[PDB]
């Protein structure tokens, strides 16, 4: 949600937004 | 919950990433103890999800399946035989407690777990602890995604879903009692204490409610009345609703300022120069050092993404790394955390890793045994950042000089700069690209001085650069910027 606020790494953060 | 509950003169402890507990128990009786390192950060020991797209990864153990000992780290006998042999020999253990949430939401059911106990994050159901749906926070998140979206309301960040992480409801005395059953659990084995993962997304008081349940230190190793040691990981660079300060009345928070002030000093970013570091400390707008866990890099931001983003430095940047750890530990401020990581295959691309993901080294999802080379470094892809040299005769500084005042503080205008703690400790750092040569007041007692960053103090004699210290406490000091660590540290152990 955004790319404000990146938890656990690019990677997981990536697979989340989608 | 402020004091980490150390043996007398060990002042720092170390994260020891994803490591095996029969290694750390090793690494307790072998290394933390003679070096005199204070304690070690474990890998969450609680059972989580098994995660196999993609393959294993770190993040994987913050997606917690029940409070069962039951981890690739090992099962509650090795975590319970880790625990006992620190303590014997003088190191503590605090355990990264993630009790904020379970799993993901989407996560499928089943038993892919580490002790294959059942979970359907779908139906909200944990039976090994056990959980339903009534401890989470489906009905109290207000959010339209269920999910954390507004960093600018605290209620949301408290009461919704981390990243989709299940939200559990902390207000319940119910899943209170569960959260302290597992802490007291591990308190009674022996742990000094804990740091809570994600207290930025639980509520103060939802905190001090639980911690309030908790037993006094076991007494096998721990004084009568003894607490348990906590620090709080609470991401606050100021500008947002929630303050670090909120959780004060809980114990220590993590100071994520100190790891990206400091990278960016050091890194010259953004017109910051070493000159600036005089008055590091609460005069930079950091937390009260009683209140403050201090760190270069955490597990997260190591990977560039966290707080402080490109400015926190790693050891990918071993050499601009050493430095800033070696002025934290030289700087009284804070009690003072030391990354050890293990090596990742980081492939960029537009500056962002896409193997950030990749869990411990491993064979098959195994983690590798740590291996120690005839050089004392580490094996099977563990970098070991703590048996670095110049980094753990630092963590021995730091005990060497503790209790004594920041004074003698020198600077250049520029990026050389020299501090020392009280008569116990001098450190001089050269951060420019020229050359440091100067007479420097020490305040140490006359003598020869082993530098312990370029070498050691090994049968009264130096492996590395000696200093010598006049009767009026002057020592010249010479640091060519092309050293290997441009920096010089000298205390009153290290003098022959
Ligand atoms: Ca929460
Ligand atoms: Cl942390």
């Amino acid at each position: 949600y955004g790319h404000s606020h990146i938890r656990f790494g690019y990677s997981y953060h990536v697979s989340y937004c989608g | 919950q402020y004091s980490p509950n150390t043996q007398q003169g060990r002042t720092s402890i170390v994260h020891l990433f994803e490591w095996r507990w029969v290694d750390i128990a090793l690494e307790c009786e072998r290394y933390l103890a003679p070096k005199g390192f204070g304690g070690v950060q474990v890998s969450p020991p609680n059972e989580n999800v098994a995660i196999y797209n993609p393959f294993r990864p770190w993040w994987e153990r913050y997606q917690p399946v029940s409070y069962k000992l039951c981890t690739r780290s090992g099962n509650e006998d090795e975590f319970r035989n880790m625990v006992t042999r620190c303590n014997n020999v003088g190191v503590r253990i605090y355990v990264d407690a993630v009790i904020n949430h379970m799993c993901g939401n989407a996560v499928s059911a089943g038993t892919s777990s580490t002790c294959g106990s059942y979970f359907n994050p779908g139906s909200r159901d944990f039976p090994a602890v056990p959980y339903s749906g009534w401890d989470f926070n489906d009905g109290k998140c207000k959010t339209g995604s269920g999910d954390i979206e507004n960093y600018n309301d605290a209620t949301q960040v408290r009461d919704c879903r981390l990243t989709g992480l299940l939200d559990l409801a902390l207000e319940k005395d119910y899943v209170r009692s569960k959260i302290a059953e597992y802490m007291n659990h591990l308190i009674d084995i022996g742990v000094a204490g804990f740091r809570l993962d994600a207290s930025k997304h639980m509520w103060p008081g939802d905190i001090k409610a639980i911690l309030d349940k908790l037993h006094n230190l076991n007494s096998n190793w721990f004084p009568a009345g003894s607490k348990p040691f906590i620090y709080q990981e609470v991401i606050d660079l100021g500008g947002e609703p929630i303050k670090s300060s909120d959780y004060f009345g809980n114990g220590r928070v993590t100071e994520f300022k100190y790891g990206a002030k400091l990278g960016t000093v050091i890194r010259k970013w953004n017109g910051e120069k070493m000159s600036y570091l005089k008055n590091w400390g609460e005069g930079w707008g950091f937390v009260p050092s009683d209140r403050a866990l201090v760190f270069v890099d955490n597990h997260d931001n190591q990977r560039g993404h966290g707080a402080g983003g490109a400015s926190i430095l790693t050891f990918w940047d071993a050499r601009l790394y050493k430095m800033a750890v070696g002025f934290m530990l030289a700087h009284p401020y804070g009690f003072t955390r030391v990354m050890s990581s293990y090596r990742w295959p980081r492939q960029f691309q537009n500056g962002n890793d896409v193997n950030d993901w990749v869990g411990p080294p491993n064979n098959n999802g195994v983690i590798k045994e740590v291996t120690i080379n005839p050089d004392t470094t580490c094996g099977n892809d563990w970098v070991c950042e703590h048996r670095w040299r110049q980094i753990r005769n630092m963590v021995i500084f730091r005990n060497v000089v503790d209790g004594q005042p920041f004074t003698n503080w020198y600077d250049n205008g520029s990026n050389q700069v020299a501090f020392g703690r009280g008569n116990r400790g001098f450190i001089v750092f050269n951060n420019d690209d020229w050359s440091f040569s100067l007479t420097l007041q020490t305040g140490l007692p006359a003598g020869t001085y082993c530098d312990v960053i370029s070498g050691d103090k090994i049968n009264g004699n130096c492996t590395g650069i000696k200093i010598y210290v006049s009767d009026d406490g002057k020592a010249h000091f010479s640091i060519s910027n092309s050293a290997e660590d441009p920096f010089i540290a000298i205390h009153a152990e290290s003098k022959l």
